[PDB]
């Protein structure tokens, strides 16, 4: 069964500014099969009650999902987003980059 | 609106 | 502009773990405005788009019916495949429909799709003509063989042209504060160096809708596709989307590079460069 391993990108609804509210997206795609386990982290630890899309998929069969919550950024808070998939040895975490 | 039932059963792949 | 309407299915096995899930979702352009889950605590079609919600009992009886009913199919084409493959019993398998039509600029029908995948593989795709089928291994030509014999596609193509048209219509009028609104991109141009002699710059696209959109760095006027790169373009969260593009330059040769970006929203195509 060919299988095919997670994009993810981490970014900010809005422009990030400190100490002003906003999103935090974690978005995977371009995987399958679909089962898909994902986190947010704040500074290491699991944001609890994060939200996602519904499932859906691209035209080359492959899943994609959004990850959000609200977040208010400040400049030391560390952010990111933790993926595992059958694809993956171990979690994959890719950080929050303001500028990416 | 996804494509309605037809009036016989639906037929599986 | 030019609209289209597409409905995608995802059918799940998980032995051990109960029978197969089978969600559906509908999409008008890149806007979702139902789903249907049939692992819901009390499954049944639920609206994501404001202007859908306008529809009424006998609209979402009527999709929640299509879909519980497509949710038993779907088990039991599930367990035909596994045989078609010669699979155990044992493994987790999806089966995924895409369908759907795609209206002009005048709202005539432009040609409609009706496409099917097994794990993640091309299966099974009914042709432009509405009439026949190309089946992709010889387990697909077992299910083409039985769909031929039951006229399956004639009862696509009645839905495609027919109905599926009128709908998306229906939707498109309904929503025309949002779904027949383009949303440009806002753009920006960041710099920073790499190095003593190297330098990034990142051509932003942010807000826009829908996603469709093309973003392209030039040096003196030629593409720059194998050194650009490329973000997969990626929602908001607000109905929008972003992308951005980068290439990293020699230190002093900044001017050298432009930026361009296509999208629906823009009037004319935009050429932006870095402003220090």
């Amino acid at each position: 069964m060919i299988q095919r391993t997670p994009k993810i990108q981490v970014y900010s609804r809005h422009p990030a500014e400190n100490g002003k509210s906003n999103f935090l997206n974690c978005y995977v795609s371009g995987f399958h099969p679909s089962d898909i386990e994902v986190d947010l982290l704040k500074n290491g630890e699991r944001i609890e009650k994060v939200e996602h899309s519904d499932l859906s998929f691209s035209k080359d069969w492959s899943f994609y999902l959004l990850y959000y919550t609200e977040f208010t950024p400040t400049e030391k808070d560390e952010y990111a987003c933790r993926v595992n998939h059958v694809t993956l040895s171990q979690p994959k975490i890719v950080k929050w980059d303001r500028d990416m | 609106l996804p494509e309605p039932l037809p009036q016989g059963q639906l037929t599986a792949y | 502009g030019s609209h289209s309407m597409r409905y995608f299915y995802t059918a799940m096995s998980r032995p051990g773990r109960g029978e197969p899930r089978f969600i559906a979702v509908g999409y008008v352009d890149d806007t979702q405005f139902v789903r249907f889950d049939s692992d819901a605590a009390s499954p049944r079609t639920e609206p994501r788009a404001p202007w859908i919600e306008q529809e009424g009992p006998e609209y979402w009886d009527r999709n929640t019916q299509i879909f519980k009913t497509n949710t038993q199919t779907y088990r039991e084409s599930l367990r035909n495949l596994r045989g078609y493959y010669n699979q155990s019993e044992a493994g987790s398998h999806i089966i995924q429909r895409m369908y759907g039509c795609d209206l002009g600029p005048d709202g005539r029908l432009l040609r409609g799709h009706d496409q099917s995948a097994y794990d993640g593989k091309d299966y099974i795709a009914l042709n432009e003509d509405l009439s026949s089928w190309t089946a992709a291994d010889t387990a697909a030509q077992i299910t083409q063989r039985k769909w031929e014999a039951a006229r399956v596609a004639e009862a696509r193509r009645a839905y495609l042209e027919g109905l599926c048209v009128e709908w998306l219509r229906r939707y498109l009028e309904n929503g025309k504060e949002t779904l027949q609104r383009a949303d440009p991109p806002k753009t920006h141009v960041t710099h920073h160096p790499v190095s003593d002699h190297e330098a990034t710059l990142r051509c932003w696209a942010l807000g826009f809708y829908p996603a469709e959109i093309t973003l392209t760095w030039q040096r003196d006027g030629e593409d720059q596709t194998q050194d650009t790169e490329l973000v997969e373009t990626r929602p908001a969260g607000d109905r929008t989307f972003q992308k951005w593009a980068a290439v990293v330059v020699p230190s002093g040769e900044e001017q050298r590079y432009t930026c361009h970006v296509q999208h629906e929203g823009l009037p004319k195509p935009l050429t932006l460069r870095w402003e220090p």
